[PDB]
DNA sequence: GGTTATAGGTTTGCGGACGGGGCCGGG
DNA sequence: CCCGGCCCCGTCCATTATTAT
RNA sequence: CUUAGAAAGCAAACCUAUAACCGUUCACCGCCGCACAGGCGG
């Protein structure tokens, strides 16, 4: 019912990616804190690219809690925001389904610890995981449990007039809840 | 003193499968970008339409090859991106030469068509790993392979960081990274050393195994073509031979019969 | 008339003093191809095809075995030849020149300054006797240990080594040493100096004093005053001196070779080359020029004395001559 | 003062086989394409290559630079400098003469970096000339190409930017080992040829130690080295000589031995390329030719008698 | 006489084969990419060479270097100095010059640096002029190129440094011999060209060595060495001559011979490079033109064909 | 779109004049 | 037998530093 | 009979270490499961 825009700052330190997905992240860490099942986001200028502009969408209270938090506080100079205020009255809505693949170089290691598969069976599994591509745009989330930088991918519904309510699981793009679009 | 004995050298061969073009040279000349191939020049004394696959064979360069593989300061001399793939800092001058050495990978597959595009491709490949780069790691700017600036107290714990990272690598072995504040090289006629690192047979071998790892699972996505590596082929040297799997493939050990060669000594 | 006289390779600078002009010394002409030559004005000499050369070309074709400057006397001979025509000739010349040093001889023998040759003797009697280590031991003082050694002072406790080398090297630091100010310590030490050694006066050609000087004529006050405790018969020369070192300082060459096995070292040359230092070019270095193209030498006379001259150098049957120095020159044409 | 006989040098071809650029010329001013002037490619060694193209703009002063991507392999061939070569062959002593003193100096005077390559001392004037003569390892493949390089940041000035690069490289090669360099070391000054200034009982030590070396290369052979007060070269017409040490066959022919030994096992790691010698020929020349081997003669013959040549004679 | 005839002196072309610059000019001032002049490129012998641009304001006074790498080998080629040539032909007596005396010089005229290469005396107005001339040896293949070199292990002083090399190189040269320089000795002081400074009845004896020494360079032939008072030159319209030597024609054809051989089998091994003589082609010339060889080389002969001229009368 | 950063930009040497003594020649 | 010139060896010397769109 | 004449620029030295020509450096490391089924956590 009620959200803000971030605009990423271009920097010659770092440019739009980086700025991108650490801000991404640091949002992550943020509704960890938070707790909040509820909180969305969206990519309005993403065009190939998620783009300069992330859209966080909730409650406005939760929304005055992350601006008061002040979750991204070293790169709030990089970033331009604007206050928390509720939808337009003509919009539409669309889910933000992250898209992973159910193939991995470490399934493929688990599934020949666990002895499941053969010799050209590893061929097979590879020539179909290198085979598939994701033309998605994606972002390259650095880390600190797993200590890894991983490549998270995100693919949309295409218009849907009424809203769908939901969870949004953790970084806040929702798997079957729609989030405004305008 | 005297002669250095042990395994010189880990050499390999590798043999990968993929479909397209992984690694593009870029847009020459009505203009194409193209791929990466050995031996072309578009230059007469040309047409994108005139080439044979087999004279100029598809490669890919051994700077991607590595890109792929690493896929990645007291942390960069930990990481195995300082102690395999090699690194430079432009301010002052510090660096470290890799250990890790690769010839091109060679598409044997002559399918080609007009961007220029490619089907099935076989790639096949040669490498080895150097014992004297790696089990060495200069900390000093006397020679001026100088990787870090470094503190007393910085040289030890340093050592001591690189002993727990390769420990991390390989928990059933006991790697030991021993710092000292002169290494001399086998052979020299004056006693003259740098301060450094010497790493033990575990630690070496733990290394070894990693990237000869990193090198069998290594695959590579390009947005229209992928590699991933088939077969692997393993040669521990301990003869005056390069590339002894290469030119003569009866020779070949598999096991490491020998302990690693020594090629500094602390003075 | 018109001789075209091709040449490749000729030198075209001259090494020596005085002239090839006039009847030369029973000792020779000066030599001065020595960088320390060179660097001075004058020395440095480039040369072109003059009337001389030109001249000396034609005596050379008609067969003349006297010189140009014996020619041109009428020494041996009734008349000059060319007396006439000499006025009446001249030429043009079409030279392509090059830049490029090269190595010459100098036959003056001089010795080097520093350098020595054979070996060096560590047995010889100065450096092993009894007397050696207080007498050798000056040269090791500090400045101001030695200036009190200067008045009366008995004391040397220096222990140092004894090699050619080392005293040598010591001489060459104590050398480098920066120069001082006159003032009273310095005073009275110039004033015990020139008492005992009145002759030379310490200070420089301008206004300085020297360290070197005062450790040298320290050494020399020991080696007097060591005399009446032992002999120094052995460390003197005939006609007395300490070899290599004077009063005022010390030289290398004959230090090294009154301690050395063998002769001294004979400068067998150097390279021809002048770097000096111009303002607004900075840095200029000058070479040995090497000319080759063609001469073209008219001689203004009639058609008959043209074939005279002609008919004469086909008597003389001349052939493969240098030109100016060290050329290769020949005659490729004959116009009448 | 007859003519000197017996094997007077020792020649030989190399060939050698590699993978990319062992030694690399540099980074060379050249066109981009079609964007004028580019300030970064590398290029390897190349014999005869010139980055010009012989077209100028007369007042202007500037110089017409030519095409990266303009390279004939087969007029201007990849090759390995000289100094590379004698770089990776003497390794292991290589920064050791920089440390070199007088007593220094005797313990690199009896070595393979003293024996057989050069060197010289600035500070003392001290030098000795390298019987060993190699010329440049010539690519008879000629793959070459224009690559392009990139950085992952591909953002800033290390960027992007391109090498002229190899594939399978075959070199060969001819050389040449001097007995009169060899065989003969000045202690003297007097013809400026002195290896190290020695005192009157230093120089039959210092042959002691050099026959020691010798010795230590092959246990098999009887090298000796004979120190004189002086040596005297062939051909002199007043025998005038030196005072140095003179190396009998055996020692000779140990040190031409390892010195071929150490060509024919000689690998190179180096630029992301590697090179190893594949074969070897060697010809023992007591004829007046030099490379012998290189102009046609299909009937050489090495006779194990035949002695190494006698330059000079004691006085 | 009224005529000179027989060969008035023996032409030659000489070709000649090796690989690197066996001789260098030395370090030149260049200016770098940077701009500021940088005084470390070593250059070798270029014919026409010169590091100058010329173009400078007037108010400096400086000439504007030119870069290390830009050098036209086809304008300005390779050369060897004809120094340097004939330095290491006569190399085995190049310091037995400085020794030269008077009393001694007697051992210094029966030599091959007596006869042929010439000599000096040292504070002495004693002298004689070489018979040969020699041009300097200049490539015809042309191939150099910027060659970049370094010091492993430190970044210094001397580190950094850059050459211009050559690979395979083909010389070509022109030189004489002239049979009046080499036929006559002047024991005369008369017209300066002295050789010894000579008392009464010496001349005979010296001429015996001179004998002695020319028999000895070729002994199935039959030398005559002939001294005598008075000696004039035949074409001349001079009738004043000096006491000498002169050789007969088998003589003058052992010095001849002599030559050739040294020349045709002549090398170089310097600076890390070498040279040989190849091919040398020969001309006996008793024409009327001075090195036909040179312009025309159908009219030549190889094979002498006449006595060699005689330029002399006895008294 | 960027179109190389980073240091290193040579090291050493390259005589001779002046004075005294001895030997040889001339008167 | 005396004087002068010439020749050989020992002694004691030492001056300098600039340039680039 | 020319600028008297004879006259090595000589000896030694790795251009060396690092970098996808490309979609934003990076398709990662584990978990559930028989799965080369489908998913989950960061």
């Amino acid at each position: 019912n009620s959200y803000i825009d971030i605009r990423l700052k271009p920097d010659a330190e770092m440019r739009e990616a980086e700025l991108s997905s650490k801000v991404f992240t640091k949002f992550h860490k943020a509704l960890v804190t938070l707790n909040s099942h509820k909180i969305g986001i969206s990519f309005p200028q993403m065009k190939l690219s998620l783009g300069q502009l992330f859209r966080i969408h909730g409650d406005a209270s939760l929304l005055h809690d992350l601006q008061g938090l002040d979750w991204l506080g070293p790169l709030a100079g990089y970033c331009q925001v604007t206050a928390v205020s509720a939808v337009p009255d003509h919009v539409q809505y669309r889910i933000v389904s992250v898209k992973r693949s159910n193939l991995s170089k470490a399934k493929l290691k688990r599934l020949i610890a666990r002895g499941s598969i053969d010799k050209d069976g590893e061929k097979r599994y590879k020539v179909k995981m290198l085979g598939q591509g994701f033309d998605n745009p994606y972002l390259d989330l650095f880390s600190s449990s797993t200590g890894q930088v991983y490549r998270k991918f995100f693919e949309f519904s295409d218009i849907q007039a009424h809203p769908l309510d939901g969870e949004f699981d953790s970084y806040g793009l929702s798997k079957t809840a729609t989030v405004p679009w305008f | 003193m005297q002669k250095v004995t042990g395994i010189k050298s880990v050499d390999f061969k590798i043999k990968a499968l993929g479909h397209g073009v992984v690694n593009w040279n870029g847009p020459t000349t009505d203009n194409h970008t193209l791929p990466k191939l050995r031996g072309y020049t578009n230059l007469t004394g040309k047409q994108a339409t005139d080439i044979n696959f087999k004279e100029t064979p598809l490669y890919i360069s051994q700077n991607c090859i590595r890109h792929h593989l690493f896929r990645e300061l007291k942390n960069v001399l930990a990481s195995i991106t300082g102690l395999i793939r090699g690194y430079v800092v432009p301010s002052s001058q510090c660096k470290r030469t890799s250990p890790l050495l690769l010839e091109d990978f060679v598409d044997q597959l002559g399918n080609g068509n007009f961007k220029t595009t490619f089907g099935d491709t076989e790639y096949i490949s040669y490498g080895s790993i150097s014992i004297e780069q790696l089990q060495f790691i200069s900390l000093d700017k006397k020679f001026d392979r100088a990787a870090m600036v470094i503190k007393e107290g910085e040289g030890e714990v340093i050592a001591a960081e690189l002993q727990n990272y390769i420990q991390s690598l390989n928990p059933s072995l006991n790697p030991q990274a021993i710092f000292h504040s002169n290494y001399v090289r086998r052979g020299t006629i004056f006693e003259e050393g740098e301060c450094g690192i010497l790493l033990n047979d575990d630690a070496v071998k733990a290394l070894v195994a990693e990237t000869l790892e990193r090198l069998a699972n290594l695959s590579i996505r390009q947005a229209k073509g992928y590699m991933y590596v088939d077969d692997i082929t393993v040669d521990y040297n301990d003869s005056h031979k390069m590339m002894r799997i290469k030119r003569d493939e009866s020779e070949i050990i598999n096991e490491q019969h020998a302990p690693f060669a020594q090629y500094f000594y602390a003075k | 008339m018109k001789i075209i006289i091709e040449y490749d390779s000729c030198w075209r600078n001259a090494f020596l003093g005085g002239s090839n002009n006039e009847p030369v010394p029973k000792k020779g002409r000066e030599f001065l191809g020595s960088m320390t030559s060179l660097k001075k004005e004058g020395n440095f000499k480039v040369c072109e095809n003059t009337l001389d050369t030109v001249m000396g070309v034609l005596n050379r074709l008609i067969g003349d075995q006297r010189k140009l400057y014996q020619a041109r006397s009428k020494m041996y001979e009734s008349a000059y030849y060319f007396e006439a025509l000499e006025d009446k000739v001249s030429f043009i010349d079409k030279p392509q020149l090059t830049n490029e040093i090269s190595f010459i001889r100098n036959m003056n023998g001089s010795t080097d300054q520093n350098a020595f040759t054979g070996m060096i003797k560590v047995s010889d009697p100065v450096f092993t006797s009894e007397y050696s280590q207080q007498f050798w031991g000056v040269l090791a003082l500090d400045f101001t240990q030695l200036c009190d050694f200067i008045i009366k002072q008995s004391q040397v406790v220096g222990s140092i080594e004894l090699n050619p080398l080392s005293i040598i090297n010591r001489l060459e630091s104590l050398n480098q040493e920066k120069a001082l100010e006159n003032s009273d310590d310095l005073a009275q030490v110039l004033k015990v100096l020139n008492e005992y050694f009145p002759d030379i006066e310490y200070l420089n050609n301008k206004g300085l004093i020297t360290p070197i000087s005062i450790y040298c004529s320290a050494l020399y006050l020991q080696l007097a005053r060591l005399e009446t405790s032992f002999n120094m018969t052995t460390a003197k020369t005939k006609a007395g001196g300490i070899s290599g070192i004077s009063k005022r300082g010390f030289t290398k060459k004959d230090f090294m070779d009154r301690y050395t096995t063998g002769p001294k070292k004979t400068i067998w040359g150097n390279p021809f080359i002048k770097k000096e230092k111009i303002k607004g070019q900075g840095e200029v270095t000058s070479m040995m020029t090497k000319a080759s193209g063609q001469l073209e030498i008219s001689i203004d006379v009639d058609r008959d004395k043209a074939q005279e001259i002609k008919i004469l150098i086909e008597n003389a049957g001349v052939s493969s001559f240098y030109l100016g120095k060290k050329g290769l020159a020949y005659v490729s044409n004959i116009k009448l």
